[PDB]
DNA sequence: TCGAGAATCCCGGTGCCGAGGCCGCTCAATTGGTCGTAGACAGCTCTAGCACCGCTTAAACGCACGTACGCGCTGTCCCCCGCGTTTTAACCGCCAAGGGGATTACTCCCTAGTCTCCAGGCACGTGTCAGATATATACATCCGA
DNA sequence: TCGGATGTATATATCTGACACGTGCCTGGAGACTAGGGAGTAATCCCCTTGGCGGTTAAAACGCGGGGGACAGCGCGTACGTGCGTTTAAGCGGTGCTAGAGCTGTCTACGACCAATTGAGCGGCCTCGGCACCGGGATTCTCGA
């Protein structure tokens, strides 16, 4: 399952344009994919631990909210 | 007995002083909670809510809209120094980002 | 045969995607990536739709902030092109890869 | 079908005080509820720590006032303090 | 060419014309007297006309000491070396001081009561004798300065008269600043406008303009919408005291005998602390004793205060409602629906539309008192904008700001941060029971009144010089 | 202006050292907008009858007060959160800051 | 005899990264701390441990900020640290 | 009353040497003094607030530790 | 009755289980505190202390010193990845910094 | 002088268990005590939040295990968890 | 500074689904009284923070010089950008299933609370042995000859 | 690339002050019950999560021409490090003082807890209009000379 390539080069370009990036080097996409993979791994691991404690098989939006809060990344709009 | 008067009306607030007292009592904060602590907390929460609601409503009105969406709340929060400092590690879902382009990137 | 200069469509996209609020990553590939990553921790997991959207909003906000810091790093080096070393420097000063 | 309590009517009442014509959406309602919960928890935790530092078993308006002073940045805090003070005064009047 | 008796619109007089079917005046030839404000540079056809602010823009207690050298010199006590303010040599309020009388060619304080023959009260402003309550506040501040100078002399015998007077003037100005910016302004602009327009103090910026705007003189008139219909006096028991516990306000304007020969200022201050103001509603803009019954005795007809305000805005050449909305990032209405949305009222919007014709034609005073009040404030968003911006320019542009370094010592600053208007009232009147904190917010006895022996007095011990 | 001073002057003089005359008493007002007179510089809106403002006639101030401001006095609503202290301090603060003189 | 530039600088780097002693005179730091705290309270008294803890925290914070500043200077193909590297480090850290 | 100048240039250079810096610019010192003043202002304000809540006249080291922990800058070796 | 055996002696730990329970009950954390939370928390605290002390003793031995000073604790913390991650926002008084010199600054 | 308690004796016992020939100073003792206090506070707070999120009114060893998993990074956590579990197991045996 | 082509702004109908108003009712907030333990107040004790005083003296300060580095300019090319065509799958709209989230009833076992007591741990007092402090040595290491 | 030339880790004494230890006692943890309510365990309902089909078409991808900017020379000015001699408070060690932190005793008053009552708010159900939607007309931001 090589789903990390699902985040295409135009998608990373759009995220950079929202961030104010005008020119992008060709090797940026792999680095951005690695950074996104690391961040998602951390947040999803925390959220899966939160789900595991609740003895649930479904990751709820509250689990993600608490996982983000534990990292100083509070998210509003989902509880 | 006399007619019941809610504590929020006694304090002149809209946020529930009774429910705030209940939350402080079962919130695992201290053994005892004073009679003026819930009133103070409710007043502070109502003040902060009024601040953000006023700013978000102004943002929506300048956007020529009748309702408030998360974009307006994000614009309200991020355009205020004190509110941005308070909500500095806070993400507002579906709120986008503030438009900002670096000077040297312009033609 | 009208052709813009190589530094105009990028600025137009910058202005276009900074005024919008939509999610800039396709939802199906992002959901597949999230499920593939979560397969490392638990198997046969289920995700609420709200959970996947929350993860997507958080990830997009994080990547936008990281790209702003990376732009500052690249500008500090008297550049305009975003290079990987700028990403590494931003993550190191932020305390992420430090 | 549970009676899920939230600060929906209270934020709506404050909104009608501020913007009667302007309404609010579901996502903005969720964001306002999340913000209210977050600030309540912040102030309550700071007040609990202040009470524990001084070996006090109770949380009073003094602990809440000092927590507001510590957490809320700049003039925000000052304004919040004023509001709280006034409320308690009114609550003492009747 | 006297506006009080002539109705021809000839400079410098520009009056108000009576429309047909007027409730009070049944004559079309009759007009409401009006005066045009003094131009800054008369006789110049190129420079745009503008007005002059006769008092220093800063919050330096200019109502107690004045803003001119002869007036400030005449307000002092030159018969000794204690640095006191000139006081009354003929009457006293149960042994307490009163403002000295002033000699005016046209003294209107004698017009209210021809038997008392009590003149007006002299102070840092000409209009100090406007009402008995304003006179009461002036007496309070003069007494406070005198008592402070006496206490400083007792604490520091080495200080001379001039140093004592200057120090007491500094402390009184700091007291006015603290009261205004800690109690009044939050109750005017509300928390939101006060926070947005008057943020945390940083330092004295010398490039910030400290001048008073021309709009402020017609946007701070929002207080004309809280003038209660009657003047109230209370006794020591805070009960309606006879004779005349409630007086029609048309009979109390410009009357100083009600202060001199009615037990001083104690009942008047007691009524001030224990009488609620008039709420501003979109249907009740101003009471009829100021809209129709203003200044009966001093002139030949009652005056229309709202009409005076709008006419002054027209004469000052202030831009309409739409432009002042365009300053503050607020939408500018153009049609009846937009005005109904902005003003939160449909009938009021229709009446304004019929009267004026465009939202751009609306006067600043009528527009400001028209839109609903801000939350926890008594002004609309545009008035809150104007007042907050003006007060921020006044504060940040003051080098001698009480919080600015080099004006008061740090110990002196902590001594100053403990003052309150009820404390001044107690230290300078016979009133024993005084209102609680935020005297501007307490109106009902004995719900929000306390025995004021518990309020700590000002500590001048930090002012000792060795 | 003196190089050093410990107290404010009577006229607010020398508070701003780069611009002494700015901020003092008996000084002209500042304008956040250019003045919009009837003719632009000399005539107030409504000085000359029949001269429309921006294309529409100038309303009579007394008529505006009669139709909009006027209300039956008996329907007065007291302010339950403020007292006459608020009114009096407002008038005192006015007497402190601003006062526009008019001819006698 | 003389040493070429950059030699005794490296010697100082080696010698001072070894010792753990505070690199600020204690009396001027006490004076600075009291001067700062005067603006918040009157007649404030300070324990010796209070000022010592303030000094330790301040020195650690400054050293860490200087490490970040050196990294920023290295990024721009340079050897000397400049105030703009300090500002960039503070911005990316989030203190600004 | 200008005690921020008590942080001498040799002290700042020693701090930078401990920070692995080989070469320094001449405008670094004032920037360092300003940053130090800001940090000390924040920490001391929080510590004085903690002291005031206890109705004490002296500022203990535990108040400083609490202030630093509030800024997310936990300090070990002083207090508990 | 019987001899008062400390709960930590039964658990085989060097940290006080009873004192940990007392601080859990009086800490305003929950209405109730279980009988396994004190033992778990004491075990975790003792393990972390043992690890950091072992590394600090190694650092002291490498510096031919008998006593442990804060420098040894700082060297122990900053030479371990997990301890540096856990104590990333922690300042150790009189601990100094790790000796590092950028390769660009080295002579060449 | 009233008693003031600290983990100093237990820290010294652990050190003697680890390095019998190596001593400790007093500043290092203060550092160790502060470290123990800080880790205790972190784990206890996380356990309290976990108990609150689940509408529960008891802090148990499951909450403490989840707190250790959330706070301690990587390999440390694993070992720590094992240690914790072992302790509880022994306290269940006797 | 002006045509061509393109991106965005901004009007006008459309209907649609989401926000707002209304109706029951129930569980939580209010009203009325007691208990007693926490906190406010007053008083006494004795650390320890505070303010000079005198002597070294380590270090801060200021200067002369030159070498290494920051700054800027020049040239290459190749890597990035924008457009045209084609393909690939994201997306929307049912269709169906079913696994798990959420709710409800019983109980029983684990935790709070109370009483006694005794031993771990805190504060005290001490001496002796690692450690900072001199001193000369043998290295450790840098700069033109 | 050696002679000295500066710096320093190291081997050998030398006080010294602080840490490891012995001791008294005291107060908090341990043992032993009892009472009650929180959650552990089933059990049911539905809802919302997953898999699938199919048509649209929006977007991703491949290719290609070209231009601009990233990076490697190259030089010049300057400012920062290095060494030296003068000055200045840092540090230290004693000295005395009293402000306030800390402990103790009284007392009262305020919040926890309980029982009775009712209404505020929350969920479910219409309903209409704010707005995202589809043409379509201006409006212009830009590029190539
Ligand atoms: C309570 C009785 C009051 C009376 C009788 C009164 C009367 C007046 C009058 C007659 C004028 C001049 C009208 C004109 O322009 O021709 C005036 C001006 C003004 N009023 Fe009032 N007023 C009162 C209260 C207040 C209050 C409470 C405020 C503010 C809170 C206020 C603010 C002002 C201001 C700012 C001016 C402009 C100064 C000037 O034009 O000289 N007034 N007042
Ligand atoms: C005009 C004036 O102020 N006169 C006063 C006088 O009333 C007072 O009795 C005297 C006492 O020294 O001081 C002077
Ligand atoms: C109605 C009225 O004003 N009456 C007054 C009276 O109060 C006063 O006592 C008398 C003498 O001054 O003059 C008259």
């Amino acid at each position: 399952r090589d789903n990390i390539q699902g985040i295409t080069k135009p998608a990373i370009r759009r995220l950079a344009r929202r961030g104010g990036v005008k020119r992008i080097s060709g090797l940026i996409y792999e680095e951005t994919r690695g950074v996104l993979k690391v961040f998602l791994e951390n947040v999803i691991r925390d959220a899966v631990t939160y789900t595991e404690h609740a003895k649930r098989k479904t990751v709820t939006a509250m689990d993600v909210v608490y996982a983000l809060k534990r990292q100083g990344r509070t998210l509003y709009g989902f509880g | 007995r006399a007619k019941a008067k809610t504590r929020s009306s006694r304090a002149g607030l809209q946020f529930p002083v009774g429910r705030v007292h209940r939350l402080l009592r079962k919130g695992n904060y201290a053994e005892r909670v004073g009679a003026g602590a819930p009133v103070y907390l409710a007043a502070v929460l109502e003040y902060l809510t009024a601040e953000i609601l006023e700013l978000a409503g102004n943002a929506a009105r300048d956007n020529k809209k009748t309702r408030i969406i998360p974009r307006h709340l994000q614009l309200a929060v991020r355009n205020d120094e004190e509110l941005n400092k308070l909500l500095g590690r806070v993400t507002i879902a579906q709120g986008g980002v503030l438009p900002n382009i670096q000077s040297v990137l312009l033609p | 045969p009208h052709r813009y200069r190589p530094g105009t469509v990028a600025l137009r996209e910058i202005r276009r995607y900074q005024k919008s609020t939509e999610l800039l990553i396709r939802k199906l590939p992002f959901q597949r990536l999230v499920r593939e990553i979560a397969q490392d921790f638990k198997t046969d997991l289920r995700f609420q739709s709200s959970a996947v959207m929350a993860l997507q909003e958080a990830s997009e906000a994080y990547l936008v902030a990281l790209f702003e810091d990376t732009n500052l790093c690249a500008i500090h080096a008297k550049r305009v092109t975003i290079m990987p070393k700028d990403i590494q420097l931003a993550r190191r000063i932020r305390g992420e890869r430090a | 079908k549970t009676r899920k309590e939230s600060y929906a009517i209270y934020v709506y009442k404050v909104l009608k005080q501020v913007h009667p014509d302007t309404g609010i959406s579901s996502k903005a309602m969720s964001i306002m509820n999340s913000f209210v919960n977050d600030v309540f928890e912040r102030i309550a935790g700071e007040a609990s720590r202040l009470a524990h530092y001084n070996k006090r078993s109770t949380i009073t308006s003094r602990e809440i006032q000092t927590a507001v002073r510590l957490l809320l940045p700049g003039e925000l805090a000052k304004h919040a303090v004023s509001e709280g003070t006034k409320a308690v005064t009114k609550y003492t009047s009747a | 060419v006297n506006c009080e008796t002539s109705c021809v619109q000839q400079p410098p007089c520009f009056p108000l014309k009576i429309p047909p079917n007027d409730p009070r005046i049944k004559n079309q030839a009759d007009c409401i007297p009006f005066f045009r404000s003094c131009p800054a540079c008369p006789g110049s056809n190129i420079t745009i006309r503008n007005q002059i602010n006769a008092l220093t823009s800063f919050v330096d207690a200019s109502m107690v000491y004045g803003s001119e050298e002869p007036l400030a010199r005449n307000l002092r006590n030159m018969s000794n070396q204690l640095g006191l303010l000139a006081v009354n040599q003929r009457f006293q309020d149960n042994g307490r001081a009163l403002l000295p009388f002033d000699n005016l060619h046209d003294d209107p304080c004698l017009l209210t009561n021809r038997s008392a023959r009590i003149p007006c009260f002299l102070a840092g402003d000409t209009r100090s004798s406007e009402m008995p309550e304003l006179t009461s506040m002036h007496t309070l501040l003069l007494r406070e300065h005198n008592r402070l100078a006496t206490e400083l002399k007792s604490l520091n015998p080495r200080w001379d008269g001039e140093r004592l007077y200057q120090e007491a003037r500094k402390i009184v100005g700091a007291m006015v600043q603290i009261i205004t910016y800690r109690d009044y302004l939050p109750l005017v602009l509300g928390p939101t406008a006060m926070r947005k327009y008057l943020p945390t103090y940083r330092s004295y910026n010398d490039s910030v303009d400290p001048r008073i705007a021309n709009v402020f003189t017609n946007a701070f008139r929002y207080g004309h919408t809280l003038i209660q219909p009657f003047m109230f006096r209370l006794d020591n028991r805070y009960q309606p005291m006879e004779p005349n516990p409630r007086v029609p306000l048309s009979r109390v304007f410009f009357a100083s005998w009600r202060v001199v020969l009615e037990g001083g200022i104690d009942p008047i201050l007691r009524g001030l602390m224990a009488t609620p103001a008039k709420l501003n509603r979109q249907n009740q803009i101003a009471v009829d004793e100021i809209r129709e019954r203003l200044f009966e005795q001093v002139m030949r007809i009652g005056l229309d205060l709202p009409a005076l305000n709008m006419q002054r805005s027209r004469d000052h050449g202030l831009p309409g409602y739409n432009a002042w909305r365009r300053f503050c990032g607020l939408p500018q209405p153009e049609t009846v629906g937009q005005l109904g949305t902005v003003l939160r009222n449909l009938k009021l919007a229709r009446k304004l539309m019929e009267q004026y014709g465009t939202p751009n034609n609306i006067d600043i005073w009528m527009g400001g008192v028209s839109e609903p009040l801000k939350r926890k404030g008594r002004v609309g968003p545009l008035l809150a904008c104007i007042i907050g911006t003006q007060f921020r320019k006044l504060r940040d542009g003051d080098r001698f700001w009480w919080e600015n370094e080099g004006v008061f010592s740090m110990q002196q600053r902590q001594a100053l941060a403990q003052i309150s208007l009820p404390r001044i009232i107690c230290d300078n009147t016979g009133i024993t029971t005084v209102s609680k904190n935020n005297i501007f917010m307490s109106n009902s006895y004995p719900r929000d009144f306390v025995n004021c022996s518990t309020l700590p007095a000002l500590n001048l011990a930090s002012w000792r010089e060795a | 202006c003196p190089e050093q001073d410990k107290y404010r002057t009577i006229t607010g003089m020398c508070n701003n050292r780069r611009s002494p005359t700015l901020g003092a008493s008996n000084r002209a007002f500042v304008r956040w907008l250019p003045a919009e007179y009837e003719d632009g510089f000399s005539l107030p809106y409504g000085w000359t009858p029949g001269v429309k403002r921006n294309g529409f006639p100038v309303a009579l101030a007394r008529a505006v007060s009669n139709e909009i401001v006027r209300f039956p006095t008996d329907q007065l609503t007291p302010d339950q959160e403020r007292s006459l202290m608020f009114m009096q301090w407002g008038q005192l603060l006015d007497h402190d800051l601003d006062f526009t003189p008019e001819p006698a």
